[PDB]
């Protein structure tokens, strides 16, 4: 997909094996925001989306929370409280051909800066001066969509860089996309390190009788306690309590 | 338990209409859809139509669309089916089965996006036999 | 430098800008357009790059020629010169913080009286900015029962020439209680 | 339209053993499946709804599983009254189509 | 009846405790309000900053709580010594002090 | 194809107050028997909503501004409210959103549709048979390059026209936050003919559509039973504002009541003490009463262009051992001109964020200028070392400014 | 320490980064204290063929 009208693909009901990706593909900038790359495997994600656009080499830095430019104000703006990973790699061999690849476009001029995660597809004529364009090209009237000039003989700045931006939502709502960690048996009524749906901690678990809502999967009677959780394997409502009572 | 009674066996020339009646008992007539199943002798089942009794709205199969009229009588509490232009292959048996999903007198069809709809033909009648010949 | 070398051995033009924000008069600005000034009302201001929310009035202090910003006590910019009209003004918070609410228990009544301390009774709509405020607050902004304590103007309860035993205070030798038509009394 | 094919067409079994029957779908159906049991000379009865949930009033010896385009039904401790025709039905989009049918003999 | 002075002790203790648990409900500027989330998606060189923020915030909340309860218990000590004075010459004798 | 509707009667609309309606669940995590304070776009209590209703020949469906959140309510008898349309210009120039409930499904389409002034769904009734069948559907004139499409599970409705009082109340909340269009809803049976009921609502989350488009215009579709009739219908439109609520959760996980924090001084005490019961006494209240709705900008009144064309295309450009300092004064710094024809490799900014760079006004600005090789670009930073940041050009530790570097292999390097 | 990696994996030699050069080949500790020195060696370490 191009950068002015990027594609969002929903991924659900599968497992995210990170080890497959770097078998044959080498990523230039694996920047991750909110989630560390080391603890990416043991998490299970809930709402994921795969953004897709082609930008030149100099504008890879612009796809980041807080950066500005003509790719982060007029084409694709990332939210300030972003939680996800930005995966970019070189695609000079695939996305660029001799004579120039003119399929990719970007919004060179725009009236105002974009809101986060907002797509603009309109091709209306932007007026540069005070004179009205009236929908026809003239003086101080340019097409807002300019075409990239990707060529295999250019430098690192002027070659395409395929960017896939993933957006997550950790440990809220039911989860459908998990990591490649294998599941083990459950030892209840005993102190053990648990990894229930990406939630890591140490404490004993017992059986609870309260009923959740269909759109709710976790629960915290008091915040910073994380008492309530559902076992994914058996769909048994339980509680999470500390390893021992403090009254010693 | 609920008891469902269909009409008796009828024979006629295959060039006129037929009148099939069902009368569910023990369940709210308006809530569940009233599915209709045709079974040929020595052949499997097939679904031909569904009745939202409260609405009176109905949905036919795409193969049999435009040739079957599927009506209601909530005053006498029965479901009526009429078929025009009978052919030799329509000699069969007919079942009218309620669907599992229940509804209320409202378009919570807005909530189609919250709860997924799973329809199940749980209660079936004894069936009627419709045989036509030249 | 040679055009046949790699990324390490090719020139990189670097322009480094050195700034000094919000100190001394400014001569270089950004492309944001200027709008009209609405004084004596709570509004978000962007005076010479200084962003904030609060009401502004007119001040009579005199700045030095090399001074364009002022703080009487730091972490609070008391005054700022208007860049367009060159008038000396001052910056204060959106409203005075001296609001206090007296009330009985919730089952007893839902009727409430509000205390506006350290303000004058004629300036109560000016101080709390009741013109751009919910109508439900506006009935307690101005009412028939107006009483002026030394603490401030009390709106919401009616004074009485008699004298009764005090249980909860107001702050200037006045007290309020639940007493009978029944309502809050002061 | 969407067509479902049950395999095998002819089935032979005994009394007291575990047997497995399956049907394949054309396109994506997800969890919209009805397994129907019909005795000969009797009206069909609902056995399994939503491809993994037992219907009320039915013993738990019957079980169902499957996903995507593949679906299966497992019969454990096969009673002599279980010799009946089985159909799998998809409920993705209109029209609703039934399976061909599998016959089991003693 | 006039038993409000005894009820205020229990009411203010309950206010201290529920205000404390509502303090612990806050996130204190970290990316999450729970320790288990930030220990499940952050390597320790990045996790220790959020751990330090949450621990310092909870310890400051406990410091405010122990300060309030502690000098409140000092005021209760003052009233307790007043009552023990009333044990000293009103129960075990007669008091000439007026009012 | 669309057509104007005749016999239109003009009457002024009514304004009524919503008795504690329009609140939803802010998060999907489960809680119980606790009080939670939240800051989100909410409709304030006892606010003016637009009483729009039908029957003579009263038909209305105007174009309303969106204003960052819309609460909708409808008293329904015979399935009149079928959907809404959202957009910016509603003339296929901008991206548009359409939600409709047609005769068998629910369709949500984000596309560039072109709209007429009066969209309608036409239901036809016959004398010979009592069945009501959907016949007409005109909301968009044609189709264009579509972006998002969603079709629900097929079903059937009650298409007949019931008489008497309305029997249902269906509530909806639409908001657009961070590129996400969030829809909240719940439906309650009611027994009213012309009234908005006095009851609390707990709107459960339904969809969080990842659309992310500009939105400023809203319109409501209707169903009618060139003669035509309007039928019996009534709906209510209100706007969400940035407010603060406190929600009380019951033991079953559903909310009980919401206490406004900007309506009443008693509500102010309930917010500042975070409880629904307060005793007698004096309670000082935190300031939640007023939210400003206007912005003013005042800058020095000079609009000359700064000499960035002299700095960025200097044809002879300074060395690193003897670099050039140029003072810039009495002009405006238009950053948007710079990246029209120039691509910057490292726009590192220290002390000032690039987002808030536009609204600032600089006082003492100087433009350094030097040429370094590609490996030494990292050395122009506070705290770096090397043979450039120790012997040629050292940046101070407390630096405040922006470092702008790009590639000049074509310009500054030649053969030999 | 001493190793040769390709250009895209220079970021992987850092505390907290992952990949096939930081999980299977050479992992840096979380509490690292030192300096990482990298430079291009296309002329020396690479030849034709
Ligand atoms: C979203 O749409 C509105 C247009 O409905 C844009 O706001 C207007 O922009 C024009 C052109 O600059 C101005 O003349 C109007 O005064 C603006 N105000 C109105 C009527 O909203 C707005 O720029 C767009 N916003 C984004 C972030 O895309
Ligand atoms: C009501 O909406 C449904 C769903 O959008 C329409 O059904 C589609 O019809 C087209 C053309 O007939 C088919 O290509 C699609 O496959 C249908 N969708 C599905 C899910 O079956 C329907 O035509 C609309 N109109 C009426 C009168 O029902
Ligand atoms: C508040 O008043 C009601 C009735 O006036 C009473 O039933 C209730 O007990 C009172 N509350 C308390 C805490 O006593
Ligand atoms: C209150 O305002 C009036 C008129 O502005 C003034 O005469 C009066 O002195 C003021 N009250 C006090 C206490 O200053
Ligand atoms: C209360 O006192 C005021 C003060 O002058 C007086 O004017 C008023 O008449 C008094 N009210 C009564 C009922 O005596
Ligand atoms: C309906 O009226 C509007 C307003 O005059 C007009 O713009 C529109 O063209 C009319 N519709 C048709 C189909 O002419
Ligand atoms: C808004 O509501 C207030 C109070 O309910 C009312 O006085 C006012 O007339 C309403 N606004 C309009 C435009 O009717
Ligand atoms: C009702 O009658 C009209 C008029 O002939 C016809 O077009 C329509 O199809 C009929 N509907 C049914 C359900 O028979
Ligand atoms: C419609 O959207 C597509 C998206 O790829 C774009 O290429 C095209 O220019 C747009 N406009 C028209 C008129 O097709
Ligand atoms: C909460 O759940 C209990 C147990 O199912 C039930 O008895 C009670 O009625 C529920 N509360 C409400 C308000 O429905
Ligand atoms: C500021 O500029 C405007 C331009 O519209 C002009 O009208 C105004 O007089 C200027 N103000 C001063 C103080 O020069
Ligand atoms: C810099 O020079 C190039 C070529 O002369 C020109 O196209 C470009 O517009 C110049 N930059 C600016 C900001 O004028």
């Amino acid at each position: 997909a191009s950068v002015y009208a990027w594609n969002r693909k929903r991924i659900s009901n599968c497992v995210a094996d990170y080890s497959v990706l770097y078998n044959s593909a080498s990523f230039s900038t694996f920047k991750c925001y909110g989630v560390s790359p080391t603890k990416l495997n043991d998490l299970c994600f809930t709402n994921v989306y795969a953004d897709s656009f082609v930008i030149r080499g100099d504008e890879v830095r612009q796809i980041a929370p807080g950066q500005t430019g003509k790719i982060a104000d007029y084409n694709y703006k990332l939210p300030d409280d972003f939680t996800g990973c930005v995966i970019a790699w070189n695609s000079n061999n695939l996305d660029s051909k001799v004579g120039g690849n003119y399929n990719y476009l970007y919004r060179l001029f725009r009236k105002s800066n974009l809101k986060p995660f907002e797509r603009d597809i309109s091709t209306e004529i932007y007026q540069a001066g005070s004179t009205p364009c009236n929908g026809v090209e003239g003086f101080n009237c340019y097409f807002p969509l300019q075409s990239y000039g990707f060529q295999p003989t250019n430098g690192v700045g002027y070659q395409p860089y395929r960017v896939v931006v993933l957006s997550f939502e950790l440990l809220h709502a039911p989860a459908t996309v998990c990591g490649p960690k294998k599941s083990t048996n459950l030892v209840k009524n005993k102190c053990v390190n648990f990894n229930f749906n990406g939630l890591t901690g140490t404490g004993v678990l017992t059986e609870s009788n309260k009923k959740f809502l269909p759109f709710q999967q976790f629960g915290r009677d008091i915040a910073d306690t994380t008492d309530a959780v559902r076992d994914p394997q058996t769909l048994e409502i339980l509680d999470i309590t500390p390893c021992s009572f403090g009254g010693v | 338990q609920v008891q469902l009674v269909q009409s008796g066996a009828e024979v006629k020339k295959p060039g006129a209409s037929v009148k099939v009646s069902c009368k569910a008992s023990g369940y709210t007539f308006t809530s569940y859809y009233m599915h209709w199943v045709r079974q040929a002798p020595g052949q499997g089942l097939e679904w031909m139509g569904v009745i939202n009794p409260s609405g009176g709205s109905t949905s036919y199969a795409e193969k049999f669309r435009g040739r079957v009229t599927m009506t209601r009588d909530t005053s006498t509490s029965t479901v009526y089916m009429e078929l025009s232009s009978l052919r030799s292959e329509d000699t069969a048996v007919y079942y009218c089965a309620r669907d599992r999903e229940p509804h209320s007198d409202s378009s919570g069809y807005w909530d189609s996006l919250k709860y997924y709809y799973y329809y199940a033909l749980d209660v079936w009648g004894q069936g009627t036999t419709v045989t036509v010949s030249s | 430098f040679q055009p046949t070398n790699g990324v390490g051995y090719q020139p990189y033009r670097v322009v480094v800008l050195s700034f000094e924000l919000l100190h001394a008069p400014a001569t270089v600005c950004g492309p944001k357009k200027s709008t009209n000034l609405v004084k004596n009302k709570c509004v978000n201001f962007n005076f010479n790059g200084l962003t904030g929310t609060g009401v502004l009035t007119e001040s009579n202090k005199k700045f030095l020629p090399f001074q364009q910003f002022g703080r009487d006590i730091a972490d609070t910019t008391d005054a700022v010169r208007d860049p367009q009209t060159l008038e000396i003004l001052d910056i204060t918070p959106c409203s005075f913080g001296g609001v206090s609410v007296i009330t009985p228990g919730t089952n007893t009544s839902n009727q409430v009286a509000v205390l506006y301390q350290d303000v004058n009774c004629t300036e109560v709509p000016v101080a709390i900015h009741a013109d751009q405020l919910t109508p439900t607050w506006r009935v307690y902004s101005t009412g028939s029962n107006v009483f002026q304590t030394r603490a401030g103007c009390l709106i919401g309860a009616e004074h009485v020439n008699n004298s009764y035993e005090c249980d909860i205070p107001i702050g200037a030798g006045i007290c309020a209680s639940y007493q009978t038509s029944q309502s809050i009394i002061a | 339209a969407i067509q479902l094919t049950q395999s095998p067409s002819s089935l032979s079994a005994s009394v007291g053993d575990r047997v497995t029957i399956t049907c394949r779908a054309s396109q994506g159906i997800s969890s919209y499946l009805a397994w129907y049991q019909q005795k000969p000379g009797k009206a069909p009865e609902l056995l399994i709804y939503a491809a993994s949930t037992l219907q009320s009033g039915v013993p738990s010896r019957f079980s169902g599983s499957g996903s995507g385009t593949d679906f299966t039904l497992t019969i454990s401790s096969l009673q002599p009254e279980d010799f009946a025709t089985y159909y799998c039905q998809q409920l993705n989009t209109y029209p609703f189509t039934f399976g061909p049918g599998t016959k089991v003999d003693i | 009846s006039a038993l409000g002075k005894l009820q205020d002790v229990v009411n203010q203790n309950a206010q201290a405790l529920n205000t404390l648990v509502k303090q612990l409900s806050s996130n204190f500027g970290a990316i999450s309000s729970v320790l288990n989330d930030i220990l499940s998606r952050l390597d320790p060189p990045e996790a220790e900053v959020q751990i330090d923020r949450l621990i310092t915030g909870r310890l400051q909340s406990l410091q405010t709580y122990v300060t309030q309860q502690l000098i409140r218990a000092a005021e209760i000590r003052a009233s307790a010594n007043l009552a023990a004075t009333k044990m000293s010459e009103c129960v075990l004798g007669q008091s000439k002090r007026v009012d | 194809q669309c057509v104007n509707l005749t016999t239109r009667t003009q009457l002024p609309p009514a304004y009524t107050n919503s008795f504690t309606r329009g609140v939803y669940y802010p998060d999907k995590v489960f809680r119980s028997s606790v009080l939670h304070s939240t800051q989100d776009l909410f409709l304030p209590f006892f606010s003016n909503v637009t009483w729009f209703h039908a029957i003579t020949k009263r038909f209305d469906n105007p174009v309303l501004p969106f204003n960052d959140g819309v609460y909708f309510a409808s008293t329904e008898k015979s399935n009149i409210i079928r959907g809404w349309i959202f957009g910016t210009t509603l003339d296929s120039k901008t991206q548009s959103l359409l939600i409709v409930n047609n005769a068998t499904n629910v369709v949500i389409k984000v596309c560039e549709f072109q709209f007429c002034n009066d969209p309608f769904l036409g239901v036809y009734y016959h004398k010979n048979n009592k069945s009501w069948m959907e016949s007409e559907f005109r909301v968009y004139s044609s189709a264009n390059n579509c972006t998002f499409e969603y079709v629900s599970q097929p079903f059937l409705m009650d298409l007949e026209g019931k008489q008497g009082n309305f029997k249902n109340l269906r509530e909806f909340v639409f908001k657009n936050i961070d590129g996400y269009f969030k829809i909240y809803s719940k439906h309650t049976p009611i027994n009213l003919v012309r009234d908005l009921p006095q009851g609390f609502s707990a709107l459960e989350p339904l969809v969080d559509l990842p659309i992310g488009i500009n939105i400023t215009r809203f319109q409501t579709l209707l169903a009618l039973h060139s003669g035509w009739t309007a039928g019996a219908a009534a709906y209510y439109v209100g706007y969400l504002q940035p407010r603060t609520f406190l929600l009380k959760y019951n033991e079953n996980g559903t909310i009980t009541d919401a206490v406004d924090c900007a309506l009443d001084p008693l509500s102010e005490t309930k917010c500042t003490l975070k409880s629904f019961t307060v005793e007698k006494g004096i309670y000082q209240t935190s300031n939640f009463r007023v939210q400003p709705t206007e912005s003013i900008v005042r800058f020095p009144n000079i609009t000359n262009l700064c000499p960035f064309g002299e700095v960025f295309n200097a044809t002879r450009f300074a060395s690193v051992y003897a670099w050039n300092r140029k003072r810039i004064s009495n002009c405006v710094a238009d950053y948007s001109v710079l990246y029209n024809s120039a691509s910057f490799s490292t726009f590192k900014c220290y002390g000032v964020s690039p987002t808030k760079l536009n609204d600032l006004c600089f006082t003492n600005v100087y433009a350094d200028s030097f040429v370094i090789r590609g490996d030494e670009v990292r050395q122009i930073a506070p705290g770096q070392t090397g043979k450039i940041a120790d012997y040629n050009y050292k940046l101070p530790d407390d630096f405040t400014g922006c470092v702008i570097a790009w590639n000049s292999n074509n310009l500054d390097s030649k053969v030999g």
